């Protein structure tokens, strides 16, 4: 018996060092309303799921009946939708609030935290009935009390609102909500609500694959460039991979390689596996032969080695290998959603091969070219050629004597001036660099 | 307007300069040279040249009239 | 510092052994001369892979081991039991034997234990450097490239600045990370032409064994440019070509420029290679990149030379050396085209200003996608 | 009272702006003063 | 602090080795597969006739 | 404080800044020496003199 009591004093322990973790928050937020700086904000809820991962009904109880000593309609929801455990043999002194602390009123970002933190923790026990009337309170309550930094905390309370309704499949339902909350940012110029919620609407899109909505409101959307670094990762995620489907190949890898870029390093596994995906089959229709480093990823090496077979067949120009592996292993690339971009590279495997023997060769024979990427067609090596050079791809040309192709040429007045051209935004990132300083050099 | 007057302060002039030995640099703002004809004196020193090339018991340059670290 | 030493014979030997299945007969040979002695058989468990699982010499062997490393156990247990000598004192090289009976006896494990166990004992500058030398030898014995690297990076940052004129005792085999790795190309040689050996003949197996190193490191590293003023006109370098006609007739081979011999001698140099454990540019650079080398000193003061004339002047087959060429444009090297209805090597050198030109706008645009990353650093 | 609190926020933002616009002014005006010292 | 779960996270189920274990760096050619050059180069000097 | 450096003006040459050291850095070493440590460790042999 001893074991077992001091793993359960252990783990009330840690309870109780969780608890003090929510105190910390109360305290947070008593000093942010003290100060009205939403930045301090930030870091609670920054804080806050690093400390998510473990969490007990008792605990939750217990800082429920503690911060609420006001009856509140807080604590009315929270008693029968909270399901505490049975008798536990630990107490705490819960008398937070004595005299003018209990006379007044609950604050509305309080309120709001401890309604998205109900709704966090319903969805860890994986509840979804008393997490979806949680969230459904703090959105009427969001909505009822009209102060500027609750706003703020709105942004992701809506967020995470709607990813619970994602798994509730609510996520068709919920839009209406969403454009509801898109209105009232909009009066009052939530740029980080609006960008929650062009998120989950876009996710919203994605799993129902309504891409062709999708597209037609990001094309009128604007998008705030200040917003949340996760919140702008996904966003921009969302729309590289909408425009991989449209075929915006140029703008697909941009934003694909920002969106890998902004999202954190040591974090955002699953984000840097679907991003290593999109790179490796958009670069490979392309024929941007996919980065070789980014096979050492520690997280990815079953899901690129097949990658890994697929670049070396785009290489080739081989068919048959990578159909028998595609026929293998080809299933999480549909529920990736690239099945159809795969058999595409898979037909597009000849022109990316073209593209590459043209950059090679100077005056290739267009027998010869077809022999080389199985085309044993002379006329298809025309059609091919043709197909490449009206893309403008390549520089490749066509003489239907013997398939003759221009060569380079010395530097001229623009060959010079394109980089500069097209690098002297150097001084634009100064300036915004310098603005940024300007906002950001508060004194006190 | 200020980048103008900044611009404008750094004119420094130090084209006619005399040699007169640095003995060390005991302070920033403070220091000790000798003239070549001795007369060793205590100077102040201008920012504008420092340790990259104020070694000990170096020959340095000063102004005409001035003497001063140039 | 001769220990460790016959082992990496015999490590080479497990390699000659195993990886290659040509050399199945004289492998086999070799590797059982070489560990009926030396006592294997703790270092028999990766030796049990090729041949059978034990020798023929089980009772005697074992016999000999146990007695040995019981003896010196012993001797250890009364170092450390009947006497308390701390420190500065003779328990240092008890242990010192301890650790070479579990290395050079028994398996690695209990000498790497006992290594560090002496190592977080004493901190002493010879003792330091004695250690470290043997955690190198140990390691690049076993190929546990963690534990090279991990000995390389306490060397060269503090061990080796405290203590002189023993790196010259220890740089031979401290680029032998380099060596063994890909990074033949820069830093090997930089720190590896260096004839200063702490043995007459020891570590690389050989003073011979060392040049033969360099000069692969080297024909990696560069083409022809004063390498006549840096390595040819190396006079102990001359004298060991001398020791080695086949290794000196593909070095002169490569400074001539004489492809017809070239190419059948960077064959044979990437047939010994094979015989060799480090081969770790098993595809890359053995002979396409040394390759990539000549047929670009080639081909530059070039602007058309004729496939057929340039296959009998490097080599036969004008159609292999037509599928070599249409190989490495397409790697990326050898900055030329081909005009196959001619059947004409077209090169396309850019000038100095516009190769450099090229090389500012790519790293314009590795510098770009810096400061992009940058700013995504900033404001958040 | 909301477009009272937008002009707030325009106010704000100018305020924000004016912060190390004026501390620039002040610090050039220091170095000014050194250099002319 | 949060892995962002949210994305799908397929972990890589080998668990059984690296197959670049060092910090060899790798090129698109370097992974072709050929006899070497030594047979290729014998068999050239084969069907010259020497 | 005697036997320092100070710096002085130009005409009426009042005082500016007593300066560190500067007769002692210039000749420190004429004929003389501080104290070194050739501690008696060293000295070996003639005990029964010292």
């Amino acid at each position: 018996k001893t074991a077992a009591a001091a793993a359960e004093h252990s783990q009330r322990e840690l309870d109780t060092v969780t608890l003090e973790d929510i105190k910390e928050h109360v305290k947070q937020l008593e000093k942010a309303v003290s100060g009205k700086e939403p930045r301090f904000v930030l870091r609670a809820l920054r804080m806050l799921p690093s400390t998510s991962r473990r969490l007990n009904h008792y605990v939750l109880y217990k800082a429920v009946q503690g911060f609420f000593t006001s009856n509140n309609a807080t604590r009315d929801f929270l008693l029968p939708f909270l399901e505490e455990p049975m008798d536990t043999e630990a107490d705490l002194q819960f008398r937070p609030r004595t005299g003018k602390a209990a006379s007044t009123p609950l604050l509305p970002e309080v309120e709001a935290y401890l309604q998205l933190l109900v709704v966090i923790f319903m969805m860890n026990s994986k509840r979804y009935k008393e997490a979806q009337k949680i969230s459904d309170d703090l959105m009427q309550k969001i909505s009822t009390q009209n102060r500027r930094a609750l706003d703020l905390v709105a942004a992701k309370c809506y967020y995470y609102h709607a990813r619970v309704y994602e798994f509730l499949d609510k996520l068709d339902v919920v839009r209406s909500f969403l454009h509801a909350r898109l209105r009232t940012a909009t009066l009052r110029h939530d740029a980080d609500g609006q960008a929650t919620l062009l998120n989950l609407l876009l996710r919203n899109y994605l799993h129902y694959s309504l891409y062709d909505q999708a597209e037609k409101l990001v094309s009128k959307s604007v998008f705030p460039e200040q917003a949340n670094n996760n919140e702008w990762a996904r966003y921009l995620y969302y729309t590289g991979r909408i425009k991989a489907i449209q075929l915006e190949y140029s703008e697909a890898r941009r934003t694909m390689t920002n969106a890998l870029r902004k999202a954190p390093q040591h974090t955002a596994v699953g984000f840097k596996q679907t991003v290593h995906k999109l790179l490796i089959v958009v670069e490979l229709l392309l024929g941007e032969i996919p980065d070789r480093l980014q096979f050492r990823q520690p997280s990815l090496k079953r899901s690129l080695m097949p990658y890994f077979l697929l670049t070396q067949a785009v290489r080739t120009g081989n068919l048959a290998k990578f159909n028998q592996v595609l026929d293998q292993f080809g299933e999480k690339f549909q529920a990736d959603g690239t099945y159809t971009l795969i058999i595409r590279l898979r037909h597009n495997v000849i022109k990316t091969g073209v593209r590459m023997i043209s950059l090679s060769y100077s005056r290739i024979s267009l027998a010869d070219i077809a022999q080389k990427l199985q085309l044993d067609s002379p006329e298809d090596a025309e059609f091919i050629v043709a197909k490449a050079i009206r893309d403008g791809v390549i520089e490749a040309s066509i003489n239907h004597e013997k398939g003759y192709v221009q060569s380079k040429e010395m530097i001229d007045i623009y060959s010079t001036r394109e980089p500069q051209l097209a690098f002297h935004q150097r001084i634009s990132f100064c300036l915004d660099i310098h603005n940024m300083s300007v906002k950001a050099m508060r004194f006190p | 307007e200020f980048l103008h007057a900044q611009e404008e302060v750094k004119r420094i002039q130090s084209i006619p300069l005399v040699i007169g030995q640095f003995l060390e640099a005991v302070d920033q703002n403070t220091a000790i040279v000798g003239s070549t004809t001795g007369s060793n004196y205590y100077v102040r020193i201008l920012s504008t040249i420092d340790r990259e090339l104020l070694k000990p018991n170096a020959s340095v340059a000063l102004h005409k009239h001035s003497n001063a670290l140039v | 510092g001769l220990p460790k030493n016959p082992d990496l014979r015999i490590a080479q030997l497990r390699f000659l052994l195993s990886l290659p299945e040509h050399r199945g007969d004289a492998a086999v040979r070799d590797e059982l001369m070489a560990a009926v002695r030396d006592n294997n058989m703790a270092p028999y468990y990766e030796a049990l892979c090729k041949s059978l699982d034990w020798q023929i010499d089980v009772d005697l062997l074992n016999k000999m081991k146990k007695a040995n490393e019981d003896e010196l156990k012993r001797l250890d247990e009364e170092l450390e039991d009947a006497e308390k000598n701390l420190g500065e004192s003779e328990i240092r090289d008890a242990m010192m034997a301890k650790a070479e009976y579990l290395c050079r006896i028994g398996d690695k494990e209990g000498a790497l234990t006992a290594f560090r166990k002496t190592y977080d004992k004493t901190v002493a500058l010879g003792h330091r450097l004695d250690i470290v030398f043997y955690l190198l030898r140990i390691g690049l014995f076993y190929m546990d490239n963690d534990l090279i690297t991990r000995n390389t990076e306490k060397a060269k940052s503090l061990i080796e600045e405290g203590g002189d004129w023993d790196r010259r005792n220890r740089l031979k085999v401290y680029q032998g990370l380099y060596c063994v790795a890909i990074r033949d190309f820069k830093q090997a040689a930089e720190l590896f032409l260096d004839t200063v050996s702490t043995f007459t003949s020891y570590e690389l197996m050989d003073y011979k064994t060392f040049v033969t190193y360099t000069v692969y490191v080297s024909m990696i590293a560069l083409e022809r440019p004063d390498l006549r003023e840096k390595v040819i006109k190396g006079a102990e370098i001359l004298e060991v070509l001398h020791s080695l006609p086949a290794v000196r007739q593909y070095l002169f081979s490569l400074y001539e420029c004489r492809y017809s011999v070239f190419f059948q001698s960077l064959a044979v140099v990437e047939q010994e290679m094979k015989k060799d454990w480090l081969f770790a540019p098993h595809y890359r650079y053995y002979v396409r990149e040394m390759r990539i080398h000549a047929y670009s000193q080639l081909l530059e003061s070039y602007r058309s030379l004729t496939l057929g004339y340039m296959a009998e002047a490097f080599g036969v087959g004008v159609e292999f050396i037509d599928q070599e060429l249409s190989r490495f444009i397409a790697a990326g090297r050898l900055h030329c085209k081909i005009d196959k209805v001619n059947e004409i090597v077209e090169t396309n050198r850019p000038d100095s200003k516009n190769w450099q030109y090229q090389e500012t706008i790519k790293k314009g645009d590795l510098l770009l996608n810096r400061v992009q990353k940058l700013s995504r650093v900033i404001n958040m | 009272q909301y477009y009272l609190s937008k002009i707030e926020e325009l106010q704000l933002i100018v305020n924000d702006k004016s912060q190390n616009l004026r501390r620039l002014q002040a610090q050039r005006n220091e170095l000014n003063a050194k250099v002319r010292l | 602090d949060d892995e962002f779960e949210e994305f799908p996270a397929e972990d890589w189920a080998g668990l059984d080795e690296d197959e670049d274990a060092h910090v060899w760096e790798d090129n698109w050619d370097d992974d072709n597969v050929e006899d070497d050059f030594s047979n290729q180069l014998r068999a050239e000097l084969e069907k010259h006739g020497y | 404080t005697p036997n320092c450096r100070v710096a002085l003006r130009n005409d009426s040459y009042t005082l500016h800044k007593i300066l560190p050291n500067k007769v002692d850095p210039l000749v420190s070493l004429m004929m003389v020496e501080k104290v070194p440590d050739s501690t008696y460790e060293m000295i070996g042999g003639l005990d029964k003199q010292i």
